């Protein structure tokens, strides 16, 4: 059924799985108009759909055009989405298909089950977890790639970089979600911390810095205090 | 008009005929219902004082043959029984009709619920639903599981309703999926009006149907059937203008006919709310919208 707490280590286990976030598939700025009226104005976005085993990112960016002409833009974004998924595990050879999506907004359920038809083994699931995946464009070279396509696009990546030569996947995804809401309570801060070294660099190839494993458990606690620091500026506590 | 002869009543039990219901004391020298209106199936329905758990009763058509009630002992049930010999019958009936000992149909004249409520239920289309060909009569109860339901055990004891399965790949047609799944009118028009059904006289019985076994026998598929078939138009965008007029009529009669201390049970929150104020129908049901929030203002 719906995935949390209690069963969080069946993310790490052998069956293959993809979280699919549309948090950020339809992106506008509000302004407004000559006449005083307000209007959107649609920004390019993108599927974050992420193997939580092995760090595999497939960014399908959503490019502006895909808005043109249609109405109700918000629940075409979900059946967009849901189309794109489906798309993609279409495309993979059998054995690399998931056995289950978990959607991390239940609003994609239906959308999601409705396209994925003609899998009826692939379980479409929900999460009880909030996780902070919608902070996903707060990594620079995802926002630069999403922001520089002019066709509809799909990228791949290891959001990983090359953690699991050294720890496990379930360590990763830690690192990852605390990394994520860290961007998403303070990007600023968060982008700060990550980048207050100047000697400490993101290799060409990777998305994240490469800090030794004692500077990731400074880093990693940087981010608690910076998540706890806003807590407090937030509730005033 | 026709007669359901009964020869005897040895256990007490209330005894639906239609839309009415009568009690019959253990051993009362009750000898079945006259003046059944003939053009219409009937239904007649049993509930045993000593344990109500089972309602059952035999849909009919008097029309098709002579039928008559004989409770058996080992089964434990009143049994519809077709008499093949007509003197017999006709002397069995005229008999007990002298003697005063049957109950008539009590038809007011100014009164069409019956013939609303059965509009377009056929005893031929209804055995299409209840499978049991070496009879005339059909037996429904109130445990009686649907085909949909086993898919989700006995298949002989089946109600063979139209599956309608809102997620199924009938429903939706590859590359149209978020059309199809907001706008069921493919479903509706094409996959089940012109081609399970034939034309929508038959999709209303099979509605009606539904109905009437939900209501009479608590059969809970029955309702199942009867809220999906309702919520299939509610959530079309192209109906037939006589389809969504005559819909509102069968709608109002049935609600107009439900007893009001079963609707917690027989009516679904959901489905109401939906096709009454969200649907795309939603402003074409007035009849309908009118007896329900007069009548059941709560569900909604
Ligand atoms: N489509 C069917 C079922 C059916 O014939 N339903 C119509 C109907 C009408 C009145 C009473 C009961 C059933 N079989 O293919």
């Amino acid at each position: 059924g719906a995935m949390n707490s209690s069963n969080y280590a069946e993310l790490f286990n052998n069956d293959i799985k993809l979280f699919v976030d549309d948090t950020n598939v339809y992106r506008v700025t509000v302004h407004k108009t000559f006449e005083g009226n307000v209007a959107t104005k649609a920004i390019n976005g993108c599927i974050f759909t992420l193997n939580p085993k092995t760090g595999h990112l497939f960014l399908k960016i959503i490019h502006t055009s895909v808005w043109a002409g249609q109405k109700r833009l918000s629940q075409l974004a979900k059946w967009k989405t849901a189309e794109e998924v489906s798309a993609l595990v279409r495309s993979l050879p059998k054995e690399e298909q998931p056995k289950q999506i978990i959607v991390t907004r239940k609003a994609m359920l239906d959308p999601l089950e409705v396209h994925m038809l003609d899998f009826p083994n692939i379980a479409i699931r929900p999460t009880e977890l909030r996780l902070p995946f919608s902070a996903a464009m707060s990594i620079d070279k995802l926002s630069d790639v999403v922001m520089k396509a002019t066709e509809p696009q799909m990228v791949l990546f290891n959001i990983y970089d090359d953690w699991l030569d050294r720890i496990s996947s379930y360590t990763a995804f830690s690192r990852l979600t605390l990394l994520l809401r860290a961007l998403k309570t303070n990007e600023e801060s968060a982008k700060m911390i990550l980048l207050s070294d100047p000697t400490i660099t993101i290799k060409s190839y990777h998305l994240w810095p490469s800090f030794t494993d004692e500077q990731w458990i400074t880093i990693e606690s940087q981010m608690r205090d910076l998540i706890l620091t806003e807590y407090g500026r937030k509730y005033n506590v | 008009m026709n007669t359901v002869p009964f020869t005897s009543a040895p256990i007490e039990v209330t005894i639906g005929i239609d839309q009415y219901s009568f009690n019959v004391k253990e051993n009362q020298p009750f000898h079945g219902i006259k003046d059944i209106p003939i053009g219409h199936v009937h239904v007649i329905h049993f509930q045993h004082a000593d344990n109500s758990s089972m309602r059952y009763g035999y849909w009919f058509d008097c029309r098709m043959g002579n039928f008559y009630i004989q409770y058996d002992p080992k089964d434990g049930l009143y049994k519809m029984m077709e008499e093949r010999d007509g003197a017999k019958f006709e002397n069995i009936v005229h008999n007990f009709k002298e003697r005063q000992m049957m109950v008539s149909y009590p038809k007011i004249d100014e009164d069409d619920t019956w013939y609303n409520l059965t509009e377009f239920v056929q005893m031929d289309k209804i055995r299409k639903i209840v499978r049991k060909d070496e009879n005339q009569f059909s037996y429904v109860d109130s445990s009686m599981t649907t085909v949909q339901e086993n898919e989700l055990s006995d298949p002989a004891h089946s109600l063979n309703y139209t599956v309608i399965n809102f997620k199924s790949r009938e429903a939706i047609r590859p590359g149209h999926e978020m059309e199809d799944f907001l706008d069921k009118s493919y479903y509706l028009n094409t996959v089940m009006l012109q081609g399970i059904f034939k034309n929508s006289s038959n999709y209303f019985g099979e509605l009606q149907f539904a109905f009437l076994n939900a209501m009479f026998f608590g059969n809970y598929g029955s309702s199942l059937q009867w809220h999906a078939m309702i919520e299939l138009i509610c959530s079309s965008a192209t109906v037939p203008k006589h389809m969504l007029d005559k819909l509102d009529e069968i709608l109002y009669y049935q609600i107009k006919t439900l007893p009001e201390q079963y609707s917690d049970i027989l009516l679904n929150e959901r489905v109401w709310n939906i096709c009454l104020y969200s649907s795309f129908q939603k402003n074409s049901l007035h009849n309908t919208e009118k007896i329900m929030e007069n009548k059941y203002p709560e569900l909604l």
